[PDB]
């Protein structure tokens, strides 16, 4: 789940 | 593995001159980061595996949450008593598994409840120092342009790409990710 983030 | 800009990491467009070492961006609303930091323990992993004496800053940002920047606030009184570890795990929980913390009022019960003394809290809140972390903190992530989290900055000049780090495991990924940050120290 690393390959994305929170904006 | 070979470190290269662009793979493991990308050059911030604008560096931040006297900043810490490590800077650390994260929301107690953030799902990734309580993921990152709470179950894979990945900033964990890396505080313990930098050299000695590297100066080491962990930013809470505004920009998530209704009381976004409310939590900053805790955030800084998190550090100014110290009690990082203590209150942390509570936070991200009545944020994010029972969505209890509805007020100002709830993050301070949140405090107490993890410990701390009322009587501490409301002389630390709006402190001077307090007042001054919360500053830090914002002029921080507009320093570094940070727009999303988890993030992590070093030098002021190398911004890391979580999703350019390969692993078989998340406990892999968070000895891969302590092992590209010191590489990264070293340059």
């Amino acid at each position: 789940p690393w390959a994305t983030c929170d904006s | 593995a070979d470190i290269s800009e662009g793979k493991q990491y990308t050059n911030l467009s604008k560096p931040v001159a006297g900043a810490p070492q490590v800077v650390e961006f994260f929301s107690f609303y953030s799902p990734h980061c309580y993921q990152f930091s709470e179950v894979y323990k990945v900033n964990s992993t890396v505080e313990k595996n930098v050299p000695e004496n590297t100066k080491m800053a962990r930013y809470h940002v505004d920009f998530l949450g209704p009381l976004g920047k409310e939590m900053t606030r805790a955030w800084a009184v998190a550090i100014a008593l110290g009690v990082e570890d203590q209150v942390s795990p509570a936070l991200f929980k009545g944020i994010q598994e029972t969505q209890s913390i509805r007020s100002v009022d709830d993050i301070r019960t949140t405090f107490i409840n993890a410990g701390v003394k009322a009587e501490d809290y409301d002389a630390a809140i709006n402190s001077f120092v307090v007042n001054s972390l919360v500053s830090q903190q914002q002029n921080a992530v507009t320093d570094f342009q940070i727009n999303g989290v988890p993030a992590m900055v070093i030098d002021g000049k190398y911004k890391m790409k979580n999703d350019g780090i390969s692993a078989k495991s998340p406990e892999e990924y968070a000895k891969a990710y302590s092992d590209v940050v010191n590489q990264l120290l070293m340059k």
